[PDB]
């Protein structure tokens, strides 16, 4: 696992070279950035389960193919791990919002999941149906814009963050497909 | 590599649970003390040539015996041997001052340095001369501030104790 | 229970349950049917774990490489070693215990023996003080013992008991001081819960102990402690000594009896049902003729050495005070 | 028992090293976030009576029906058990809230709780009804401050997401 | 393990109230007191192998039989062993000093210790010599009155830490005897 | 799949030794028990429909605030999916009624069950009220026969206790 | 692992609906004839140690290339695991007699053996006519018609089951080549 500090420290350290100043001066803006980034994945955290429910659902309510007799959600013990893959893929993105950066993601979660899924004969398409709604679902909690819960937070703008989030969770997406 | 944040990730992880309040706090922390640190490593990086070659050269105001017969003073190379490796030190103290835990300095440095330094005949007082060198002279006021210094002189310590 | 009767003396040992064993035997990723699995996956459980309780909350811990188990990535040899590092375990059995009541555990929890000499307790703490815990952890499971005994396809199971991985008779005696049948957990478990080393003094001095069985008679007995007497200066009226030295081995070998619930209550003197002191309420006994409240037997489990002709009188009167007897071995 | 203090000396501890510079970072945040959750504390551990009342009569202002056949309504004794649990629920967010982890509310409350609501068919819905009652009937700088509200919707929003 | 905190909450939760105004200001006074306990934490990990120098060192230096052929630091074996039992006591004096409160010392390193030297042949007496130097080495580091390293920092009183150290080394110097 | 001859197969299987008369006594109490569960298991698919109109419409018939706000009553869909769940549930009846064992009850429909019922709020109490619905409205010898309704009660009452 | 009753099952719950009558006749004809397929199994049972004496020794005495020195019989160990791996085939038969169904044999015996024998160097040749030995030599005992032991059985005819038998080794001697 690295974070921010240490992707700089990796990046500079193949050229045998300090910190110095660009470097040190991006990590300043993340410092600023820091309790936006905080407060941030506190919403990502809360009513995360509530989440994997409504994106889970959601997958199943848009392609009814899966509840269908012979499908990959057609059984309750299917159902149990269904819901489980969503909060892990979750949890692995909550994650990678603390760091900020995907190594978190790609080290532990991200590696050998395709190949684990073409094996189970798992539908691709479906999943990354599901992280897309995930990712609509947590971008709207982390903007305030939850039409259900629309808690008090210091005003500002944190466009960049809603970027960042949206990259990991297509990131999740594009490597099931 | 331990900081904050990998630790508290990797805890947090090995829980199975989304990170909760108390890992929230703890990069709180690191977010507090960020500004001290990258103070010190932005005057690291600043003096560094003249921080080795008075480390090294203190190094040898010190023990004189290594250029003799010989143990490490046998040429300009074995001598270069020694100042690129005081060059790496300072490189890892700046990269472990960014981060803010000794975590990088450990998992490159000072991993398995001490196989190294019995195999290859390198004494590691002389390492220590050279760090407690430059670990004595620094400036309270005059240089960074009360909490930059402070933090350097951490990170270094760690370098005497994990080498001693 | 009996060691004659039927013919396996072992099982009435406490051990009867533990024969059960558990190797994968299906090649290929299980699809669907989920019953052999959670049968291989709960008795991962019960070895490592050593019957300890977790629950739904407690299930989402290592839920992960629970789904791990079942997929084409561990072994059930990883798979043991996953729900070793994980949070729980080390809640469990590292955290709370010492380094060498931990080390002991890990025996129990791994290789189902029991660490024997002192020269295992000084590899596997050396590995932990070099590396850390997660090399200590591998250090058990990444050895030939665990390779050997194993496979890595059989769950783990308790065979230092049995005679063919060799040990010592130290090591049998110490394997029924750490599994105590099918009950007692490893916090569960007297002597052995939580922080306490279960067996230091025993364990580092190899000191072979009186097996008591489960149930039976006095199965509630811990023994009692011994300083050293000048150097390190310490008590020197707390137990019988294993020894016994002679002169006294005169009038038939010494017995070593172990007697196990001693008792205000059940001390009488011989004669049914609590006699008072005073006439009106006072038990305790009377030093001289005044009154005590100094408990009869001071610490429940007192030891007796005995030689034998003196055994019958020494057997009547625990007996007379209502004492059990716990185990009873010649030195 | 999950804390700040606890997760880094338990790590650092795992690990065999003494304490370094990045759990005192950690613990740096600790006191940094202290004086905020213990504001929510003190404002807890102040009304807290009218806080489990109108969480109970919140949770029957919501569904009437246990108080029917019967599912968990049939005496005030029934219902005392009901403010009693929210009693536990409150006094657990007021331990987590001082410690300033959910260690405490997840080791004495959560662990075990669906076997239990399972069991003793309690359902748990009408839990979530009360404290998502609570935690929408607060009020930014009316109760307590910014940092401390966001602290006690924090606390909450695990217990209802432990439970739903 | 438990902490200051953890102490407030297990006491009144035995007394099964609210954690309550009172106790609350008490570790007030603990976090205003938070940084010179940073320090002092600081003070005693830095120069730590040098204390379990100068302890041990003194240890023999004072009582010449350990050295003496027969005698328990008598092999370079027992030496390494003696050097790292040291190190080990000053690790958990030190997690001690964190946490505020003698939770992980008593659980972890405390019991059983004094049967575990005695079952080894380890001289009580003289272990808890080397626990009393490394208490007055420790109390001299933390109080900037070390007659070698005399380091920067801004001046208060620190007394009440001090008694809280000397306090554990003197529950593992009385523990080992 | 749980069934007398999975279970004797496993064991003499996992014991490594030729099936045994024991074994063999175990699949004669199967062949002796067979036409009583398939009995059973005819009627079932007889008259399935009527099973899960009585049981869903008994199942509305007590809890009448599930179709509210909404918990589970928003629709005419969401009823439907209370109906194919009760059919689900019967069709795992008919199954492991004709194997005999709670083997295919268990894999295909209770192992995981808690997750989703907890997850996606669904109340088991209204399953156990259909359940228990069904299993007090029998009829002893004029449904089945003596043995077949035993069967019947024995596997509806371990989806109950699975549920409860 | 599937007998009969679990593959109608799930051959009726990929169709999703009830069992049925259809294949519960033909389950009715599984239980009536029980008792003939329990007699058999009993057969097959008694005398499976002199089958598998028979089979290998037919087999070297066949083939006298694998007694012969460099051979896979050729050494005593080999001569051990070679009569330990006919007893193990003859054991997972017996056990799909008793289920009346090659879920058992298939995912447990059958995967997996052609690619170890062929990683051990197994000849395949061989064991597929070691197989064959203890295909006839297995029908003959169930069919009442041993040279050496006829025994005493109530009288009736038992081809179905023959040719099932039959198709079990045929599986195995198919499997491994
Ligand atoms: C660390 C990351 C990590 C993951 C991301 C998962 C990925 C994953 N999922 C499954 C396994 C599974 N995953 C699903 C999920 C699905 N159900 C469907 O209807 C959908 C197509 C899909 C959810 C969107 C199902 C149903 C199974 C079980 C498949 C089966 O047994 O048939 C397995 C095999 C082990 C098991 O059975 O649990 C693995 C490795 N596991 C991990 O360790
Ligand atoms: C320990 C826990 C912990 C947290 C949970 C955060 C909470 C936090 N957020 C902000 C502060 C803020 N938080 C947000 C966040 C956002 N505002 C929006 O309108 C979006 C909905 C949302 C996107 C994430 C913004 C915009 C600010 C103010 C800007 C800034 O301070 O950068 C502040 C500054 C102080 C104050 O406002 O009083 C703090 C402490 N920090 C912490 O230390
Ligand atoms: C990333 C960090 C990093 C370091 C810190 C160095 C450490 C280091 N130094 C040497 C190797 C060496 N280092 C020295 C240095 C010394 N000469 C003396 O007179 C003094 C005692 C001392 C300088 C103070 C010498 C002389 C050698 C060569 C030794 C020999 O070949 O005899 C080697 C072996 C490989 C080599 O020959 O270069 C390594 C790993 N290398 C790294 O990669
Ligand atoms: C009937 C036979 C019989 C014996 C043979 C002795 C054996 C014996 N010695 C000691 C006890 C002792 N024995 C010694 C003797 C030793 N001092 C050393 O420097 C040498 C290694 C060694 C002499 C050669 C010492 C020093 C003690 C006291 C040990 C202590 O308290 O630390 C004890 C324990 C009780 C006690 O303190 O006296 C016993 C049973 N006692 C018996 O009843
Ligand atoms: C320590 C934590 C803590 C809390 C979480 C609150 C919770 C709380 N609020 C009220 C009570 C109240 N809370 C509010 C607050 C407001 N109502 C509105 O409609 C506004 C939107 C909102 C301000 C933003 C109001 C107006 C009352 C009184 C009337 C009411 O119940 O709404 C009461 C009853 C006692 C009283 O009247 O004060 C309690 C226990 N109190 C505490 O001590
Ligand atoms: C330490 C934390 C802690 C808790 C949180 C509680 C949780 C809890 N509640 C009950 C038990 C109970 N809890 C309730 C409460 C309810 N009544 C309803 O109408 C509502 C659904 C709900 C209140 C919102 C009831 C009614 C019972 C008794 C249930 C019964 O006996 O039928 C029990 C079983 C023991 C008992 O009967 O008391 C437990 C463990 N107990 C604890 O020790
Ligand atoms: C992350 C690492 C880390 C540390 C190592 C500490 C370092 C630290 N110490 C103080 C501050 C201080 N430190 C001390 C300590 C003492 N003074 C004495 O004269 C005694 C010798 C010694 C006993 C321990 C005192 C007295 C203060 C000032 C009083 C106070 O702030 O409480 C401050 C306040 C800010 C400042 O002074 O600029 C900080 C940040 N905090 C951290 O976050
Ligand atoms: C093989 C067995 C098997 C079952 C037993 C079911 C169990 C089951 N039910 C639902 C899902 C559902 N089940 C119900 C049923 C309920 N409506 C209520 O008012 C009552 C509480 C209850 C009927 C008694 C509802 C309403 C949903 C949809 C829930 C929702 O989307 O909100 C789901 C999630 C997938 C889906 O939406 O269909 C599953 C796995 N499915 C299976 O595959
Ligand atoms: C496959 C499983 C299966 C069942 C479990 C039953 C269940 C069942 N019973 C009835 C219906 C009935 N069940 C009974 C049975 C009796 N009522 C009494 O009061 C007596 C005590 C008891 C006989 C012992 C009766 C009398 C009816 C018709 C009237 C009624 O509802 O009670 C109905 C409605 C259709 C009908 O009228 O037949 C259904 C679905 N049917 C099935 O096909
Ligand atoms: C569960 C099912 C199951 C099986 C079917 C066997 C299959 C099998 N056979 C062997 C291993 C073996 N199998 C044979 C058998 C042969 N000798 C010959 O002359 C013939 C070609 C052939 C008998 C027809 C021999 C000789 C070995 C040992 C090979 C060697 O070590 O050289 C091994 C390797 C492990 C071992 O040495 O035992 C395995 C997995 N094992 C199982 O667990
Ligand atoms: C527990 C052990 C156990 C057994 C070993 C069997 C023994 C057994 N076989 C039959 C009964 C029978 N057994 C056979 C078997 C055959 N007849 C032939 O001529 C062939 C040689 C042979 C092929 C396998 C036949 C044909 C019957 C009578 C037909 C039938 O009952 O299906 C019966 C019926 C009762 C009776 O005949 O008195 C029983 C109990 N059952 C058991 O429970
Ligand atoms: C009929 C079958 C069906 C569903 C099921 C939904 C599922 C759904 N939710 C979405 C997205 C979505 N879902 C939620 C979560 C959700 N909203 C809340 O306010 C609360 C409290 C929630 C949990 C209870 C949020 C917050 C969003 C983001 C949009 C928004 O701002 O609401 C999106 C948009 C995806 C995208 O942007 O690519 C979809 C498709 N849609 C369907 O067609
Ligand atoms: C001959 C066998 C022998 C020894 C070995 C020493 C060991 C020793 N060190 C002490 C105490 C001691 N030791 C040190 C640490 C030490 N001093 C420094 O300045 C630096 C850099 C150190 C590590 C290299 C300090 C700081 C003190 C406190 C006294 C002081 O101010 O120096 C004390 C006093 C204990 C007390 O106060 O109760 C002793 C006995 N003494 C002996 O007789
Ligand atoms: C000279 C090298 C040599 C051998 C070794 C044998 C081996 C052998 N046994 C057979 C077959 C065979 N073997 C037995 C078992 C055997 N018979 C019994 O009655 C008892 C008690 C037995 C164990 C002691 C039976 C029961 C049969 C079936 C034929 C029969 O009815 O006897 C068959 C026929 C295979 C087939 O049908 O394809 C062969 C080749 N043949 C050889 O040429």
């Amino acid at each position: 696992m690295l974070d921010a500090f240490s992707r700089v420290v990796v990046n500079s350290d193949s050229k045998a070279a300090y910190v110095g100043g660009s470097d040190l001066q991006s990590l300043k803006t993340f410092i600023s950035d820091g309790n936006k980034r905080l407060d941030a994945v506190n919403c990502i955290v809360s009513n995360a389960s509530c989440i994997v429910s409504d994106a889970i659902s959601g997958m199943i309510c848009e392609n009814p193919g899966l509840i269908a007799p012979g499908g990959n959600c057609y059984t309750n013990r299917r159902m149990a791990a269904c819901l489980r893959d969503g909060e892990i893929i979750l949890r692995y993105v909550s994650y990678a919002l603390l760091a900020g950066d995907s190594s978190v993601l790609d080290d532990r979660c991200l590696n050998g999941l395709k190949e684990t899924y073409i094996a189970l004969g798992v539908p691709t398409a479906s999943t990354s149906r599901a992280v897309s709604i995930m990712k609509a679902a947590s971008t709207a909690f982390i903007m305030n814009t939850a039409s259900g819960r629309k808690i008090e937070i210091a005003a500002g703008d944190c466009q960049a963050l809603q970027s960042e989030a949206a990259a990991y969770f297509d990131k999740v997406g594009s490597a099931v497909d | 590599m331990k900081s904050v944040i990998t630790t508290t990730i990797s805890a947090a992880d090995a829980a199975g649970r989304f990170p909760s309040s108390s890992d929230l706090e703890s990069i709180q922390g690191n977010i507090q003390r960020a500004s001290a640190r990258l103070e010190a490593a932005e005057k690291l990086s600043g003096n560094h040539e003249a921080v080795v070659k008075e480390a090294g050269d203190a190094c040898f105001a010190k023990y004189s015996y290594l250029k003799n017969s010989g143990e490490a003073g046998d040429s300009q190379e074995k001598i270069n041997k020694c100042y690129r490796d005081v060059d790496h030190y300072m490189r890892l103290i700046n990269y472990s001052l960014v981060v803010g835990g000794t975590g990088p300095l450990d998992e490159w440095g000072i991993a398995g340095s001490r196989e190294v330094y019995r195999t290859l005949n390198l004494p590691g007082s002389a390492y220590i001369a050279s760090f407690t060198f430059t670990r004595d002279r620094l400036c309270v006021p005059r240089d960074m501030s009360s909490q930059a210094g402070v933090e350097f002189v951490a990170a270094l310590d760690y370098v005497i104790n994990s080498l001693s | 229970l009996g060691t004659v009767l039927g013919n396996s003396s072992l099982d009435k040992l406490g051990l009867d349950k533990f024969v059960d064993r558990f190797e994968v035997n299906e090649a290929g990723r299980p699809d669907g049917f989920s019953a052999d699995y959670e049968v291989i996956i709960r008795a991962c459980y019960m070895q490592i774990f050593a019957n300890a309780y977790i629950m739904e909350s407690e299930r989402a811990e290592m839920a992960k490489a629970e789904s791990e188990f079942r997929d084409g990535r561990f072994t059930v040899k990883e798979f043991c070693r996953a729900l070793a590092k994980s949070y729980q375990y080390r809640k469990r059995f590292f955290d709370g215990r010492p380094l060498y009541g931990a080390i002991e555990l890990c025996f129990k929890h791994i290789l189902g023996r029991t660490p024997d000499g002192l020269e295992h307790y000084r590899a596997k703490s050396a590995v932990y003080d070099t590396k850390g815990y997660e090399a200590f952890i591998d250090a058990f499971f990444d050895d030939g013992e665990y390779d050997a005994f194993y496979d890595s396809y059989c769950v783990p199971f308790y065979r230092g008991h049995l005679t063919t991985s060799n040990l010592s008779m130290a090591a049998f005696t110490h394997m029924f001081q750490v599994v105590r049948g099918s009950s007692t957990s490893d916090k569960a478990n007297p002597r052995t819960m939580t922080n306490q080393i279960t067996l230091n003094q025993a364990g580092i001095q190899s000191i072979p102990l009186a097996v008591v069985a489960p149930g039976a008679d006095g199965a509630t007995f811990l023994a009692p402690d011994a300083s050293a007497g000048s150097w390190q200066t310490g008590f020197s009226g707390a137990t019988k000594a294993r020894t016994s030295h002679g002169s006294r081995q005169e009038k038939g070998k010494m017995f070593r009896i172990e007697v196990a619930n001693n008792t205000q209550y059940s001390a009488v003197g011989g004669g049914s049902g609590i006699k008072l002191q005073s006439r009106s309420g006072k038990f305790y006994k009377m030093r001289n003729m005044a009154p005590a409240k100094v408990s009869t037997f001071r610490r429940a489990n007192n030891v007796y050495l005995v030689p034998f002709d003196e055994l019958s009188a020494t057997y009547i009167k625990i007996h007379k005070n209502g004492g059990s007897i716990a185990s009873i071995t010649p030195v």
